[PDB]
Protein backbone atom coordinates (compact mmCIF):
# COMPACT_ATOMS: atom_id res chain seq x y z
CA UNK A 1 0.00 0.00 0.00
CA UNK A 2 2.78 2.21 0.69
CA UNK A 3 5.83 2.19 -2.57
CA UNK A 4 8.99 4.50 -2.21
CA UNK A 5 10.58 6.37 -4.55
CA UNK A 6 13.95 8.39 -4.70
CA UNK A 7 13.97 12.13 -4.20
CA UNK A 8 16.11 14.71 -6.03
CA UNK A 9 17.64 18.24 -4.02
CA UNK A 10 20.42 20.20 -6.30
CA UNK A 11 21.32 22.11 -2.90
CA UNK A 12 22.27 18.94 -1.23
CA UNK A 13 25.75 17.82 -1.07
CA UNK A 14 27.20 14.67 -0.09
CA UNK A 15 30.01 12.24 -0.59
CA UNK A 16 30.23 9.97 -3.42
CA UNK A 17 30.61 6.94 -1.31
CA UNK A 18 26.94 7.48 0.28
CA UNK A 19 24.98 6.50 -3.25
CA UNK A 20 27.51 3.30 -3.39
CA UNK A 21 26.69 1.79 -0.16
CA UNK A 22 22.97 2.39 -0.22
CA UNK A 23 23.04 0.28 -3.58
CA UNK A 24 24.24 -2.24 -1.40
CA UNK A 25 21.84 -1.29 1.34
CA UNK A 26 18.49 -1.59 -0.79
CA UNK A 27 19.07 -4.90 -2.16
CA UNK A 28 19.08 -6.37 1.23
CA UNK A 29 16.18 -4.22 2.82
CA UNK A 30 14.03 -4.21 0.57
CA UNK A 31 11.52 -6.25 -1.58
CA UNK A 32 10.75 -6.44 -5.37
CA UNK A 33 9.74 -9.72 -5.44
CA UNK A 34 6.55 -12.05 -7.35
CA UNK A 35 3.81 -11.16 -4.93
CA UNK A 36 4.48 -7.60 -3.76
CA UNK A 37 6.69 -4.62 -3.88
CA UNK A 38 8.08 -1.90 -1.95
CA UNK A 39 9.40 0.06 -4.58
CA UNK A 40 8.87 1.90 -8.01
CA UNK A 41 10.80 0.72 -11.09
CA UNK A 42 12.45 3.52 -11.34
CA UNK A 43 14.17 3.59 -7.95
CA UNK A 44 14.93 -0.71 -8.62
CA UNK A 45 16.92 0.84 -11.61
CA UNK A 46 18.50 3.69 -9.47
CA UNK A 47 19.97 1.13 -7.45
CA UNK A 48 20.81 -1.20 -9.85
CA UNK A 49 23.04 1.17 -11.13
CA UNK A 50 24.45 2.10 -7.69
CA UNK B 1 42.17 33.46 20.41
CA UNK B 2 40.00 32.43 17.63
CA UNK B 3 38.12 35.70 16.97
CA UNK B 4 38.86 36.18 13.53
CA UNK B 5 38.38 32.24 12.86
CA UNK B 6 35.08 31.90 14.48
CA UNK B 7 33.84 35.30 12.67
CA UNK B 8 34.83 33.69 9.94
CA UNK B 9 33.29 30.64 10.04
CA UNK B 10 29.95 32.25 11.46
CA UNK B 11 30.29 33.55 7.79
CA UNK B 12 30.35 30.56 6.31
CA UNK B 13 27.63 29.14 7.89
CA UNK B 14 25.77 32.60 7.01
CA UNK B 15 26.66 31.88 3.40
CA UNK B 16 25.57 28.48 3.33
CA UNK B 17 22.47 29.29 4.48
CA UNK B 18 22.02 32.33 1.59
CA UNK B 19 22.84 29.99 -1.21
CA UNK B 20 20.34 27.41 -0.16
CA UNK B 21 17.48 30.28 0.07
CA UNK B 22 18.17 31.42 -3.32
CA UNK B 23 18.47 28.39 -5.34
CA UNK B 24 15.02 27.43 -3.33
CA UNK B 25 13.07 30.15 -4.12
CA UNK B 26 14.56 30.81 -7.48
CA UNK B 27 16.02 27.90 -9.49
CA UNK B 28 18.56 28.79 -12.09
CA UNK B 29 18.50 32.22 -12.23
CA UNK B 30 21.62 32.90 -10.01
CA UNK B 31 24.78 30.49 -9.91
CA UNK B 32 27.50 30.65 -7.59
CA UNK B 33 31.19 30.13 -9.06
CA UNK B 34 32.83 30.76 -6.13
CA UNK B 35 32.74 32.03 -2.49
CA UNK B 36 35.46 33.76 -0.19
CA UNK B 37 35.29 34.72 3.53
CA UNK B 38 37.18 36.88 5.56
CA UNK B 39 36.60 38.32 8.90
CA UNK B 40 33.59 40.13 8.51
CA UNK B 41 33.30 40.47 4.83
CA UNK B 42 31.99 37.87 2.41
CA UNK B 43 32.46 37.79 -1.38
CA UNK B 44 30.85 35.73 -3.96
CA UNK B 45 31.33 35.54 -7.94
CA UNK B 46 28.75 34.47 -9.48
CA UNK B 47 26.81 34.44 -12.97
CA UNK B 48 23.38 35.89 -13.71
Amino acid sequence: QIILDLKIDPGERMDPAVRMVAGVVGHLLFTAGGRFTNLTQNMARQLDIA
Amino acid sequence: NSTLIANSMHNMAIGTLMQREVGREQPGVLTFLSEQYVGDDTLFYTKL
